[PDB]
C-alpha cells in the first residue's frame, strides 16, 4: 500500500516503491517536477507490521543536492502508514542545515507533513 | 515565495 | 570522513559507508553487534558541502526490524558531520513507532545523539 | 485577538488571557472541563507583533499535576497566533515526562495541535 | 533544589525562582547580564515528583521582546531537573518565529540545551 | 482510550 | 534496563 | 556573531 506516488499540502510530490526487504526508494520532486526539481530519497519501513490496526513505520531521508542544486541541508521525515480508503503518511520531519560552529544552535527546523494519494 | 525544495521550489531565486 | 565506525553516548554502533553519490549504507548496532541486534541503515549526505568551514548535512533511517525482531518502530537521525581530530556527527532523532489510531499522539519521540569515532 | 477560548482537534480546550505585558495564564481542560481535568497554564507572547502580516509568537507550559492527579509530566507549545475570520493558533509540542537516568532517551514526545475558536 | 542561577553551554544566564505552587519565574538573560539582554520567563513543574529516583518534569517560555529590543519570536523549554552534586536541568527547545503563511513552514527550529549551577 | 490529560483524558484510568 | 534496540538492547525484555 | 537573544546575544547587529 505504500508503493506509489502521494502528495502533500506543500505543493510536493513523493514517488516510492517499497521492497519486501524493507527498503524504501525513490524521487522526492515539486509540483511540476522538472529536472532541476528531482530529489533522491532512500529509507526503511516496517516489512511486517502488527495486525491490530496499528499504522506502519517508516522514515526515510532526503539530502537537498542533485545535478543541478545544492541547499546544503538533508530533511529525515519519522513517521506511520495509514491504509484505508483515505490512507495516509502523518509525518514529522528534521531538516539540518550545514553550519559553521556558531551557529550550529540554529541549524535544525522541526514541521511535520501529511501525505494522501490524492492531490 | 519558496526558495528552498523542502517548500517545492521550482524557480530558482 | 564520514565512512567507518561511530560511537554515540548510549552504547550504540554506527557502521557505514558514505558513497560519491551521496548515499549512506550501513548498519546500527549494539555495543557488543551481536547479530540478533544488528539493523539495516539507509540515508544520503551532501556530497559537495560549502568550504567556508561548515559542517556537511545528513541524514539517515534505521526501521527496527531485522530477521530475529521487530519493535513496529521507524527512527531518523538528521543532523551533520564535523570533521577534524575531534570529528563528530552532531543529531537529533525522531522514533516513530506504529500506533492505532487513538495513540498516534504519542507516537513520536525525540532526541539527540552526537557520535564521536573513539568510544 | 488571543484572550478567550480555544479549542484543538484532541478535545481539549484553552481559556487564556493575554496581558498588556506579553504575560499568558489561564487554564488547560478536557471538553468536559470537570475540576479534576483543569490544569494551570502559564505563558508569554509577543505583545508588539511586526505589521507585515506575520503571525504572532507565542508560547506556554502546563505541568501535569492540580490537587487532584499527577501525572509527572509537563507540556510546552511554542508556535503563532494569525487572526482574522479563521483565527487560529498553529503550536508543536514538547511533552516531558520524569524519568530515571535510564529512561531519559524516551523522555519527551513532540507533536503538533492546531486551535481554534471553535470546535 | 531548582531555585536559583543556571548556565547552559551557549553563555546564557537562567535565574528562576520555583514557588510551592508549581510556578517558575525567572529572568533569562546573557552571560554578561545587560539590561538589553534581559527577558521575563514564566513556566511550570512538577511540585510533587516521583521518590523513585525519576526527575522533576519542567517547562518554560521566553517571549523574545523586552523593553529595549524585540526579536518576533518565543522558544519554550522542556526537560527535567536532576538533583544531586552535578545537579542539572536537560532540556529541548522549540524557538518560533512570528512568520508570513508562506513562511510558517520554517518558522520552528529544535535544538537541546543542558543547565549546571556551575558554569 | 486516553489516560493522560493531554488527549483529553475525562474519566481515570 | 534497556528494552527497545536503540538504547543498546542486547537480549530481549 | 550571535544576532538573536538566545545564543547570547550582547549587543545588535
Amino acid at each position: 500500500g505504500i508503493t506509489g506516488t502521494w502528495y502533500n499540502q506543500l505543493g510536493s510530490t513523493f514517488i516510492v516503491t517499497a521492497g519486501a526487504d524493507g527498503a524504501l526508494t525513490g524521487t522526492y520532486e515539486s509540483a511540476v517536477g522538472n529536472a532541476e526539481s528531482r530529489y533522491v530519497l532512500t529509507g526503511r519501513y516496517d516489512s511486517a507490521p502488527a495486525t491490530d490496526g496499528s499504522g506502519t513505520a517508516l522514515g526515510w531521508t532526503v539530502a537537498w543536492k542533485n545535478n543541478y542544486r545544492n541547499a546544503h541541508s538533508a530533511t529525515t521525515w519519522s513517521g506511520q502508514y495509514v491504509g484505508g480508503a483515505e490512507a495516509r503518511i502523518n509525518t514529522q520531519w528534521l531538516l539540518t542545515s550545514g553550519t559553521t560552529e556558531a551557529n550550529a544552535w540554529k541549524s535544525t527546523l522541526v514541521g511535520h507533513d501529511t501525505f494522501t494519494k490524492v492531490k | 515565495r519558496c526558495c528552498h525544495p523542502q517548500c517545492g521550489m521550482a524557480e530558482e531565486c
